[PDB]
């Protein structure tokens, strides 16, 4: 009646993703895990433009949107800000937001390549993950000679349920019971199939043989990040941020509870 | 013209219980847990470690409705028992689950680090 | 009050006051474009 | 008009690959071996930089509306 | 912004409107981590006998792992679905497009396994 033991075993840990494995946990836990990496994860993002100068041949919106979607280092200030929600100042503060400031122009002949390089922050720790300290750095808009872009951002606290932008990962691989032993898939031609990397068959086999009283134990993961946070980081903030879901039901439930 | 906020998936309603109970009267020993601005992520949960409990009879969850943002869980125990304690205790164990699974990430990232 | 214009065919800057036939003093071209506005726009970036 | 930020599929960065994958190309890699350069593995990511159509550089053809 | 009223279609006269919209987490995924940017019933293929869908599926799998444009011409044979299968099988995937997917809500695995592959769809 009571919590499961999980054990934990990463098998690769690199700046880019992290592979490892959760054993001794239901599926139910391993898949919202899973789902929190992707959508309750919080991270800095561009939720706000002003354009105040925009020549180029995408309209203001298409730069809004395209700032948006620029990963941005969430690292350690993610934590520390508040929510706008949260925050008992007016539309901005230093506390809840970031600013960032935008402004080329196209004076050379050659086509301007703004880059989220041209994304200035007045905070150190928030800035471009391509401008941290190889790849290159992702491109606002191409701009012609003549055309000018002149914009003032500001970033926000949020998570991927409500904006994909705010979602940390750059694809969630999960997988369990990479030989088909619990039966959960039925092949019509198991020998069709190929082999999970996670697999331990011999090659003549094409599944394990059907367990009975087996249960999904034992779900690989392969959390690869944009950027904004590092994947294990992304992985501590998913079970924080999913143990405080729980915190904050237990409390509501708790005054339910005493209410009646 | 028809697009809810995002944040209507997550934030609460001024005046909406996060959760409600109400004692189900087809059988006895059963609530229904209408938990409001949550979806599958705990739903899911809640219920497997429900089922884990030998005092529940009962253990089930569903979104009524995908474009609405709340949840649905039933819960059905042993007359020795109750819903609520059983709900109560099934958070309890999801909440140490994770600690405990929180600290094992914690040293087991130390570890690959150094060695 | 100026409303000044934009040249469609010599991109230049100059004022027309109201009952005035839409004429570019540079180059005569006939169709004129309003520059952007100073007014506060905000975008969501979503 | 422009590449993509983001993949549609996974939300992985495209954005930055888009100018590397054109200088690969024109190193005489195929799309394969550059889509395999940069690190596009999942047939998702593949698709956003092979798809790509750069009008972007079509609408640059044409002078802007100020000097 | 796209939304629940939008029509949209292939190239083999498979229109339908948006029903719904779910996010990443929410859609079914792939043991690498793939979810599909649009999900259409399987029921619109019998009927319509529109296998250029399918065909044009598992060559856009074949394209998008290979990095080149599949030849879709219509009389070809230098291209059947055979050469394409075997194509497909080469970069480990099974050769008729199908992959275990997995229950976006619960993380179980899809009893059926699911065809699915790269398209191209029209915004009407
Ligand atoms: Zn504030
Ligand atoms: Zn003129
Ligand atoms: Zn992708």
């Amino acid at each position: 009646p009571y919590a499961n033991q999980p054990t934990v075993r990463i098998t690769e840990l690199t700046d880019e993703n992290v592979k490892f494995i959760i054993e001794n946990t239901d599926l139910a836990v391993a898949n919202s895990i899973r789902r929190v990496f992707i959508a309750e994860v919080p991270i800095i993002a561009i939720d706000w433009v002003q354009i105040d100068a925009n020549s180029s041949v995408l309209h203001d919106e298409f730069i809004a949107h395209r700032l948006g979607l620029i990963p941005l280092t969430s690292d350690d200030i993610v934590d520390k800000l508040q929510y706008s929600r949260d925050c008992t100042c007016e539309e901005f503060c230093p506390e809840c937001s970031v600013e960032f400031t935008l402004d080329v122009r196209c004076n050379e002949d050659q086509t301007r390549h703004v880059t989220s390089r041209d994304l200035i922050s007045n905070s150190p720790r928030v800035i471009p993950v391509t401008s941290r300290n190889e790849q290159d750095d992702i491109l606002i808009v191409k701009l012609r000679k003549g055309q000018e872009l002149r914009l003032r951002a500001y970033a926000k606290k949020g998570f991927g349920k409500e904006h994909a932008k705010w979602n940390p990962t750059a694809g969630v691989a999960f997988e369990y019971d990479p030989d088909n032993a619990l039966r959960h898939t039925v092949y019509p031609k198991p020998e069709e199939w190929p082999k999970s990397e996670y697999s331990e068959l011999d090659e003549d086999e094409s599944q394990a043989p059907y367990d009975p009283n087996g249960k999904p134990e034992r779900f690989y993961y392969n959390v690869e990040s944009c950027g904004s946070l590092r994947p294990e980081t992304i992985v501590l903030s998913a079970l924080s941020g999913l143990k405080k879901k729980l915190s904050d039901l237990q409390t509501q439930l708790s005054h339910e509870i005493q209410s009646d | 013209m028809n697009a809810p906020p995002a944040f209507e998936s997550f934030l609460l309603f001024e005046g909406e219980k996060k959760i409600t109970i109400n004692k189900d009267t087809k059988v006895p020993n059963a609530c229904l847990f209408t938990i409001n601005k949550e979806d599958h992520t705990l739903g899911n949960i809640i219920k497997s470690q429900l089922l884990k409990d030998p005092q529940v009879l009962f253990a089930g969850y569903k979104v009524p409705h995908p474009l609405e943002h709340k949840i649905i869980i039933r819960v059905q125990t042993t007359p020795d028992y109750s819903p609520q304690e059983a709900f109560t205790n099934a958070i309890t164990d999801l909440i140490s689950e994770l600690s405990l699974l929180e600290e094992r990430f914690r040293v087991a990232i130390k570890d690959k680090q150094e060695g | 009050q100026p409303m000044i214009y934009i040249c469609g065919e010599c991109h230049t800057e100059n004022e027309i006051k109201s009952r005035d036939p839409i004429r570019c003093r540079e180059c005569g071209y006939r169709i004129m474009y309003k520059k952007r506005t100073k007014r506060l726009v905000v975008f969501d970036a979503r | 008009m422009i590449i993509p930020v983001r993949c549609f599929t996974c939300g992985k960065i495209v954005g930055n690959k888009w100018e590397a994958y054109l200088g690969l190309l024109q190193a005489e890699y195929t799309e394969g071996d550059a889509l395999d350069a940069l690190g596009l593995k999942r047939y998702c990511c593949r698709r956003m930089l092979l798809a790509h159509v750069d009008l972007i550089e079509k609408l640059l053809n044409y002078a802007p509306l100020e000097k | 912004i796209p939304q629940i009223g939008d029509k949209f279609a292939s190239r083999h006269g498979q229109k339908g409107t948006c029903g719904i919209q779910y996010r990443q987490e929410d859609m079914p995924f792939t043991c690498e981590g793939i979810t599909p940017d649009i999900i259409i019933n399987p029921h619109a293929i019998p009927s319509r006998m529109t296998i250029g869908h399918l065909i044009e599926c598992l060559q856009g799998k074949v394209s998008a792992n290979k990095g080149e444009i599949g030849d879709a011409t219509p009389f070809n044979d230098a291209v059947n679905v055979q050469k394409i299968s075997n194509l497909l099988s080469d970069y480990g995937y099974h050769l008729r497009g199908n992959e275990v997917l997995y229950n976006g809500f619960t993380g179980r695995k899809i009893t059926s396994q699911i065809f699915i592959g790269p398209t191209y769809y029209q915004r009407l």
